[PDB]
């Protein structure tokens, strides 16, 4: 599995970075995926190929991943980026699956 | 109408209304109780395909 | 491409559910089909997915013997069926798609999704 912090704070317009500890199986050996999911609906694609943007998502978002762990940054936060981050990655040993993150609600103040 | 003699009277009459994709086919099948969205002399066809 | 799921579905502990989704476009897709779950306060779960041409299908271990995915190409439909419903299967639904005809981590269009109660 993938472990988050539960819950990360800060004010807006400044820099927030959330981590994701794997395992050499899971990160260590394949990519990492970033989704966005608000209330009420579907989550969103962010960051695919560890560093990617899909068309349409800001500049503000980047990521990156070291190791065994990948982190997420946001610039330039707003009133309308709190909702849930998930970091996904394809496990492949015993028999291979996607696995999700643990979850990381992000409040602003 | 008008006549003196040998007329069969109309008794009942029907008011019309039309659309489409009807018609009248013969056919020797039972009916059943199923859904379907194609019907032929034969059966009933389920399926998506471009030929028959 | 927009994905639709089926209705909302009211079932007994012990019954099975069969769900569907349609992908606007051409009957034939060159991208796999995956199928995802999230319970109320909880976090999304993969439970399979399937592969164009090839007709490959992959499953969860956890979900592994109790869900069974199947596509009709000619309608571009995909199904799932689930049986042994418990009391924990209570939880909303989702179609995905990938970018490419393998099954990754990456999905970039999802449905509204559909809630199973049971
Ligand atoms: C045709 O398919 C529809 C779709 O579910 C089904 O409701 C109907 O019973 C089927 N009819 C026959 C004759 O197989």
């Amino acid at each position: 599995v993938l472990t988050q912090p539960p819950s990360v704070s800060a004010a807006p317009g400044q820099k927030v970075t959330i981590s994701c500890s794997g395992s050499s199986s899971n990160i260590g050996n394949d990519y990492v995926s970033w989704y966005q999911q608000l209330p009420g609906t579907a989550p969103k694609l962010l960051i695919y190929d560890n560093n990617k943007r899909p068309s349409g998502i800001p500049d503000r978002f980047s990521g990156s991943k070291s190791g065994t762990s990948a982190t997420l940054g946001i610039t330039g936060l707003q009133t309308g980026d709190e909702a849930n981050y998930y970091c996904a990655t394809w496990d492949r040993r015993p028999t291979a699956y996607v696995v999700f993150g643990g979850g990381t609600k992000l409040t602003v103040l | 109408f008008e006549a003196n003699g040998n007329l069969i009277a109309p008794r009942y009459a029907f008011a019309l209304s039309r659309g489409f994709g009807s018609g009248i086919i013969t056919s020797n099948a039972p009916m059943d109780e199923c859904d379907a969205k194609c019907q032929t002399p034969q059966g009933a066809i389920n399926s998506s395909l471009p030929f028959q | 491409v927009q994905l639709v799921e089926s209705g909302a579905e009211v079932k007994k502990p012990g019954s099975s559910v069969k769900v569907s989704c349609k992908a606007s476009g051409g009957p034939f897709r060159s991208y796999a089909i995956s199928w995802v779950r999230q319970a109320p306060g909880q976090g999304p779960e993969w439970m399979g997915g399937i592969i164009p041409i090839f007709g490959t299908t992959k499953y969860a271990p956890k979900f592994q013997g109790r869900v069974t995915i199947t596509a009709d190409d000619f309608a571009g439909t995909v199904y799932m069926e689930l049986s042994s419903l418990r009391s924990e299967d209570t939880a909303m639904y989702y179609c995905a798609k990938h970018m490419g005809y393998q099954v990754r981590e990456t999905m970039d269009v999802w449905g509204k999704g559909t809630t199973v109660t049971v």
